[PDB]
């Protein structure tokens, strides 16, 4: 990332309390692991702004750094980088998931 | 990067009381899977647990190609 894509990545993870960037969409995830936190997100009732890195290397290579998660989906909740897919699983079965969506929508 | 560093840098930052560290690289030293137990979690939601184990393989994260954080459970998680 170069300091104005880092910029631009800060703004695009504030602009909404749950931010899944994934593979795919919402309605149309392209991987498993995508499918699995937006279920998550589903289950939970979660309003999130899904964003397609399949279409974006650029975004795609800035995020894996911003996070330091190599892999995708991401998920940000906050502005800040709460986990990839199996951080999200583990914190669906613990109820640490929703304590932090919990956190961002009444903050 | 190798699993003894990965399993070494998370040992003497985590203190874990389990940690497990799975190459899924193909034993290439580029991408990982792990698990972590510590007391440390105690008292810290999981994005502050995460952020716990990526100030701990700080380094490691400057090479690998993945990196799967599964489980930074306190001992009471791991052992209901």
């Amino acid at each position: 990332l170069t300091p104005q894509l880092k910029d631009t990545l800060e703004k695009l993870v504030n602009s909404e309390k749950v931010v899944l960037f994934m593979k795919g969409t919402r309605d149309f995830p392209m991987c498993g692991f995508s499918n699995t936190v937006v279920q998550i997100l589903k289950n939970l009732n979660v309003p999130f702004e899904d964003v397609n890195i399949l279409e974006n290397e650029m975004l795609r290579q800035g995020l894996k750094e911003y996070s330091n998660w190599p892999t995708f989906p991401q998920l940000y909740i906050g502005g800040e980088f709460f986990g990839g897919c199996d951080i999200t699983l583990e914190a669906f079965k613990t109820g640490e998931l929703q304590e932090e969506v919990e956190k961002a929508m009444c903050s | 990067v190798t699993k003894e560093q990965v399993e070494a840098s998370l040992t003497s930052k985590l203190k874990p009381i389990h940690l497990e560290v799975i190459d899924i690289s193909g034993g290439c030293g580029s991408s990982f899977e792990v698990e972590v137990v510590s007391e440390q979690f105690e008292g810290k939601r999981l994005l502050e647990r995460h952020r716990m184990v990526n100030a701990a393989l700080e380094e490691e994260m400057k090479e690998i190609h993945a990196l799967s954080i599964k489980k930074a459970q306190t001992p009471q998680q791991w052992k209901p």
